[PDB]
């Protein structure tokens, strides 16, 4: 009973941990060249939590 | 037509198997064991019993010294004592006062109750076992005794049964056993002629008639008293009747599998481990061809009641359209629930009993050559202790579609799903960043 319940708990949470892990680095790459210019003309692409 | 099967070795338990020949109606056999002996092979090595001493009437002659002679008998010891002056009942015995000498001897022999009371040793080897099986089908109840080493056939009305050799042939004995009056022990007895005094195996003998002994109890002869006539005597006390009060617990209380013993020949009965194989040579006048075979179609099975529990606590009905009366045969083709009755009746609705130690079973059943399914959900009983055992295989596993794990695919599919939007929304920009 234990031997099932602990393995199902750990296969679920790392995938939760996986899912958040790569979504942010997309938000990083989708954002980051806009950070670099001397000019703050970010377009209306706010679905991605713009600064 | 020939067939093979395996049956579980446990007393009072139903098991059933088929033939499905071609053309003809099916046929269902059931096999059930009622007794199971077991028997090792022995060869005697020695015995032991109680003993008794003898002190035959010591010798005096006065003013003349002595000499005693040796003679063949086990543990004979003679002695010679100088300066003795007895004083018997009537007066003083004889008067050659200073120079008197006196001898003494004694020996050891077996008692008078050895030929009703003894305790023998033995040795064990490989063993063979034999069973008694009640087999029924068709129109016939029969029982049959059989050896289990794979050589012994037996004849019913036209048919041949020969049985598979064994699963494995271990025993609840090791190589040295010792038997005393209706129970067997498990000792490690001294080899021969090396029994140190006091403990078991102090007097030996082979086959119990006579003429040969072994005896080392430490006889010594002592000096007689000052002015009497007796024979003194000193000895470590006997070894047999110091064993049968401070003994052990016997083997009828630590036997492994309920394996009970009784022994004028040594046995071990109803011993419940394993599987025994069976093979089949079936005659031909015990089928039905097609003429009295009824045709049955559109079979539909439901359920009404279940428990787990330990007996026939699952009931189901059957529905079918008939064309001719008769008698068909029933079976459930999976290992999760065994049926009860061996032949349903003809026309109408009819019920069948079954037992299953699981939460939600599903299996496929077939009164005659058409097949059907019916499943159910179940609940535990309110009891803790029963008096009669085990009327199911003992497999409590989940199904492929229950209330319990219909919950399972939603969570696993749900967690399988939310990565799937994560995986591609990675990739859709991963192309465009190579602009």
């Amino acid at each position: 009973t234990i031997v099932v319940v602990i393995r199902v708990s750990v296969v679920v949470l790392l995938s939760f941990a996986a899912s958040v892990y790569m979504c942010v680095v997309a938000r990083t790459k989708c954002l980051t060249p806009y950070a670099l210019t001397p000019g703050a003309v970010v377009p209306v692409t706010i679905g991605v939590l713009c600064c | 037509y020939e067939h093979t099967a395996v049956i579980p070795n446990q007393v009072g338990f139903p098991y059933k198997a088929h033939v499905a020949r071609e053309g003809y109606s099916p046929l269902t056999l059931q096999m059930q064991v009622v007794e199971t002996s077991l028997e090792p092979t022995l060869n005697l090595e020695y015995i032991t019993c109680d003993y008794k001493t003898k002190v035959p009437s010591p010798y005096v002659k006065c003013c003349g010294t002595a000499e005693c002679r040796t003679q063949d008998k086990p543990e004979y010891k003679c002695a010679v004592f100088t300066g003795v002056y007895p004083f018997m009942w009537g007066g003083a015995y004889c008067f050659c006062d200073s120079e008197n000498t006196q001898m003494s001897e004694a020996y050891v022999e077996r008692a008078d109750v050895c030929k009703h009371d003894y305790a023998a040793a033995y040795r064990a080897h490989t063993a063979s076992l034999r069973a008694k099986i009640k087999v029924t089908y068709g129109t016939v109840n029969q029982t049959v005794e059989a050896y289990v080493n794979g050589d012994h056939a037996v004849t019913l009305a036209g048919t041949k049964f020969i049985f598979g050799p064994v699963s494995t042939a271990w025993t609840p004995f090791d190589t040295k056993i010792v038997v005393y009056k209706g129970e067997v022990y498990n000792q490690d007895f001294p080899p021969y002629g090396a029994g140190q005094p006091g403990r078991f195996g102090d007097i030996q003998s082979r086959t119990l008639d006579s003429k040969d002994l072994y005896a080392n109890t430490g006889l010594k002869l002592a000096r007689p008293a000052a002015g009497n006539i007796h024979v003194p005597y000193t000895q470590t006390p006997s070894g047999f009747k110091t064993w049968q009060k401070d003994r052990d617990s016997p083997l009828n209380a630590k036997a492994p599998f309920g394996c009970t013993i009784q022994t004028n020949p040594v046995r071990a009965m109803n011993c419940a481990v394993g599987n025994i194989p069976v093979s089949m040579d079936i005659a031909d006048s015990a089928f039905t061809r097609l003429t009295d075979a009824p045709i049955i179609s559109e079979l539909l099975c439901t359920v009404s009641t279940c428990t787990h529990s330990s007996d026939f606590g699952g009931v189901a009905v059957l529905s079918y359209k008939v064309e001719k009366a008769g008698r068909c045969d029933v079976h459930s083709h999976s290992n999760v629930a065994v049926l009860q009755e061996v032949s349903i009746e003809a026309e109408g609705r009819s019920v069948i009993h079954f037992s299953t130690a699981s939460a939600a079973p599903s299996f496929i059943v077939s009164v005659c050559s058409s097949r059907a399914t019916c499943t159910a959900k179940c609940e535990p009983p309110k009891d803790h202790v029963v008096t009669y055992p085990a009327n199911h295989n003992g497999i409590t596993l989940p199904d492929l579609s229950s209330t319990a794990m219909t919950w399972a695919q939603h969570l696993a599919g749900g967690v399988g799903l939310l990565i799937a939007l994560a995986v591609l929304i990675l990739v859709i920009v991963t192309c465009i960043t190579l602009r």
